[PDB]
């Protein structure tokens, strides 16, 4: 009924781009709020961004002229647009919901 | 009242002193968009619109043309154009009770956002997904309205802030509502540069025995020149006599 | 000076609440012996669908208001708001227009033992109130013998006395001698001829010709072209 | 950015032990804080939501308690499938905060 | 953000033709002075671009 799921991940070189999708099944993407959530090997867990309902974007300190969130209406599908990965960026990413209930995708590896 | 159920007051056939505001020191944040914070008493406008809320000290900041966020989206929308100033200070003495005050709330969830100067005070059930909420609580189904639990011990950006936001609008319509001049005294007898509510010159005010009828308030010579005038304080006829010139 | 002044001579309505048009000013005259009429309505629907002026003297105090009021079929008195303001033996005379978004409001009160016609003689109207309205008017009714008038932008002289009240007037588009008095700025001329005004015909038909061509220019050959 | 640091990093306890860690803030947060259970492999769970209230399919044994500015866990009886790492995140602030983990294991 | 190049927010008067200002006292903007520190109704005259 209700399940995340994430592709798009793999290997990029520095100063490369990549774009993440998370399709989702059982409830309204648009009528929610939507975050991606990275989590490096090795330390904690750490918040990237996050989008609103009505479109709003926010980005965190160190993502600021990097990322990019959008998303396609009629396919349901999440997205993460980035730009110039660092080594720093090196993380698992995943996509959430912020309020209400915390709802996780399987979880996809970006090695830079 | 709340800031999703803000109240507005319409301000109008009165005269209204803002340089009181300005020099008062008890407001935090004084920024006007469009105007001068000064030389707001020689403004005139057909309304003026007073709208009140209570937000947190973080969400103070998102009440600005061209600025997004929760409040600027779902709460309080000022439009790209907005001419006007925006008033706030802290309230942690007032709005704050010891294990939270609950009696205001915040509008969270929306489909959209909010168009300028919008007020939306619906309690519908919020459908988070295909399934009907069917005013039901649950699983897809938030309620819209939430508490800020306010506290005194709060920090700077979770202390409660009181604001006030003042709108200015103008029409063909005359202005109802006008700012006051500084009135010099009166001084008699004297080559001086005065100035009344309709002209302006340079002359010796004198004591006349003109009778003026009681609306009147100007006087003309002959030759379409002004030679008395009313004061708009005090009901005394002056006259105008040119200041003593002539060619050497 | 030329302003919105009703023409000397001319014809007003009589009456004994009918509605009416509020093309460009309109004068209006009461006679009262027990104080019949009440107020007055001025609008353009006054149906509950704009702003309409509602102006009521209860017997106590003057109360003009600017809401949208829902107005009956036949409004009378027996025996979204902006603004809000609360305060045959006579003869009230009554002069309103809107100007800009100004309705000034004249008014005249003198004591009368004629009831047969409207007294014939001189007064003027002094202006007490002034309303900031901003509201368009096209008609207008009134709430209870009384007539209506119609104000013109006609050229007047206006006599002043050494107290500065209006003692005579002179109509410049009444007759020639008071054009004659109009244009030499005297209530009392000397003898002799006077050029006044001058005299033309005014045309009475309006004739366009065009040739009839039913060829329209290829404007699709040059606007539309495939290359340019 | 706000500053969340929490305490202790790491303790080891047997099976139906009385845990108890706590969340430190230097800014006050009245009441909007969550916690959550990530396994290893696994992404985090929320069982707290607004530090006072219980998520639905979440075992009671799981509770959270406002200590004035703090907020501490409460878990009445320690399990060998809840070996898991604790985060607490305050919301409603941006950005938003992910603290650093506490590891509880099974001895 | 190139924050080099910047220019005057608050000034008195407005200029005279081809007149060089580069003054960076503390702009007062209400009856109490500044002595140097910013605040309220004291700001610095030059705002950056950016
Ligand atoms: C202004 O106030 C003075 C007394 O303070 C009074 O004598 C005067 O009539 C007032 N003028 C008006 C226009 O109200
Ligand atoms: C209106 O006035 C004219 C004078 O110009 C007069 O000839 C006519 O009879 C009047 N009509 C009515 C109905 O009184
Ligand atoms: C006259 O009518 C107005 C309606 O706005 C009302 O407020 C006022 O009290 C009335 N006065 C009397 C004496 O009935
Ligand atoms: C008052 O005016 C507003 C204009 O936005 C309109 O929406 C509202 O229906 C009006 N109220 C009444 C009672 O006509
Ligand atoms: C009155 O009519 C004019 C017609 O040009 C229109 O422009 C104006 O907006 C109207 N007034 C109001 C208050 O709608
Ligand atoms: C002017 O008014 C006085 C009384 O105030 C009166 O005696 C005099 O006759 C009046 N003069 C004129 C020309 O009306
Ligand atoms: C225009 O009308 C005249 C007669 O009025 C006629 O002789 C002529 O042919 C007409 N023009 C065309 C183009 O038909
Ligand atoms: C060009 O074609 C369009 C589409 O049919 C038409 O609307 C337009 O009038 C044409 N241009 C001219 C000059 O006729």
């Amino acid at each position: 009924e209700v399940q995340l799921v994430e592709s798009g991940g793999g290997l990029v070189q520095p100063g490369g781009s990549l774009r993440l999708s998370c399709a989702a099944s059982g409830f309204t993407v648009s009528s929610n709020y939507m975050s991606w959530v990275r989590q490096a090997p090795g330390k904690g867990l750490e918040w990237v961004s996050l989008i609103y309902s009505g479109g709003s974007t926010y980005y965190a300190d160190s993502v600021k002229g990097r990322f990019t969130i959008s998303r396609h209406n009629s396919k349901n599908t999440l997205y993460l647009q980035m730009n110039s990965l660092r080594a720093e960026d090196t993380a698992v990413y995943y996509c959430a919901r912020i309020y209400g209930d915390y709802a996780w995708g399987q979880g996809t590896l970006v090695t830079v | 009242a709340s800031v999703y159920a803000w109240n507005r007051k319409r301000i109008s056939n009165c005269v209204a002193d803002y340089s009181v505001l300005y020099n008062s020191a008890s407001f935090s944040t004084f920024k006007c968009y469009g105007v001068s914070p000064t030389k707001l008493n020689d403004l005139c406008f057909t309304n003026v619109y007073a709208d009140s809320f209570v937000i947190r000290g973080d969400e103070v900041r998102q009440i600005a043309p061209g600025q997004t966020g929760k409040i600027a989206d779902y709460n309080y929308k000022l439009p790209d154009d907005f001419t006007g100033c925006v008033i706030a200070w802290n309230s942690n003495n007032l709005d704050s009770k010891v294990g939270g005050n609950y009696n205001y709330l915040y509008r969270l969830f929306r489909k959209s956002n909010l168009k300028p100067f919008e007020r939306d005070i619906s309690t519908e059930i919020y459908q988070a997904g295909s399934t009907p909420c069917n005013g039901v609580e649950g699983f897809n189904c938030y309620f819209p309205l939430q508490s800020y639990g306010f506290q005194p011990t709060n920090g700077v950006g979770y202390q409660p802030y009181r604001v006030v936001v003042l709108s200015f609008e103008l029409l063909h319509a005359p202005a109802t509502v006008c700012g006051p001049k500084k009135s010099t005294n009166l001084v008699k007898n004297k080559c001086v540069n005065f100035n009344f509510n309709g002209l302006t010159g340079t002359g010796v005010l004198t004591e006349s025995n003109k009778k003026f009828l009681p609306f009147q308030q100007f006087g003309r010579d002959i030759a379409d020149t002004t030679d008395a005038v009313r004061d708009p304080q005090t009901l005394e006829i002056l006259d105008i006599t040119p200041c003593s010139f002539g060619g050497v | 000076t030329q302003d919105l002044f009703l023409p000397f001579f001319s014809n007003v309505t009589w009456f004994h609440n009918p509605v009416l048009p509020f093309n460009d000013g309109v004068y209006f005259a009461s006679t009262e012996k027990s104080n019949i009429i009440r107020g007055w309505i001025f609008g353009t629907t006054l149906d509950s669908k704009t702003q309409s002026l509602l102006i009521v003297n209860n017997a106590t105090n003057v109360v003009i208001k600017v809401c949208e009021f829902q107005f009956c079929n036949d409004p009378f008195l027996g025996v979204n708001c902006t603004f809000e303001y609360v305060s045959f033996k006579n003869l009230r005379e009554f002069v309103f227009k809107n100007i800009d978004g100004y309705f000034k409001i004249y008014s005249k009160h003198t004591p009368i033992n004629l009831v047969r016609d409207l007294p014939q003689g001189f007064s003027a109207l002094e202006p007490l109130v002034d309303l900031p309205i901003g509201i368009n008017i096209t008609r207008f009714q009134t709430l209870l013998a009384y007539y209506v008038g119609y104000l013109q932008p006609r050229t007047f002289l206006l006599k002043y006395n050494e107290n500065g009240t209006i003692t005579d007037a002179v109509d410049c588009a009444l007759d020639p001698l008071s054009e004659t008095k109009c244009t030499l700025k005297s209530f009392t001329v000397e003898k002799g001829i006077y050029q006044t005004s001058n005299f033309r015909v005014q045309p009475t038909e309006s004739i366009v010709r065009f040739p009839n061509i039913t060829n329209l220019c290829p404007f699709g050959e040059v606007f539309n072209a495939t290359r340019f | 950015d706000i500053q969340m640091t929490q305490s202790p990093s790491s303790l080891s306890a047997s099976v139906g032990d009385r845990v108890t860690i706590t969340c430190q803030a230097s800014q006050d947060i009245s009441n909007y804080l969550n916690w959550y259970q990530q396994k290893p492999g696994k992404a985090p769970k929320l069982l707290i939501y607004d530090a006072s209230n219980l998520e639905t399919g979440v075992p009671s044994r799981f509770s959270g308690s406002r200590s004035g500015t703090d907020f501490t866990f409460t878990i009445s009886s320690l399990q060998p499938e809840d070996i898991a790492t604790y985060y607490c995140h305050q919301y409603d602030n941006l950005p938003l905060t992910f603290g650093g983990g506490t590891k509880v294991e099974i001895k």
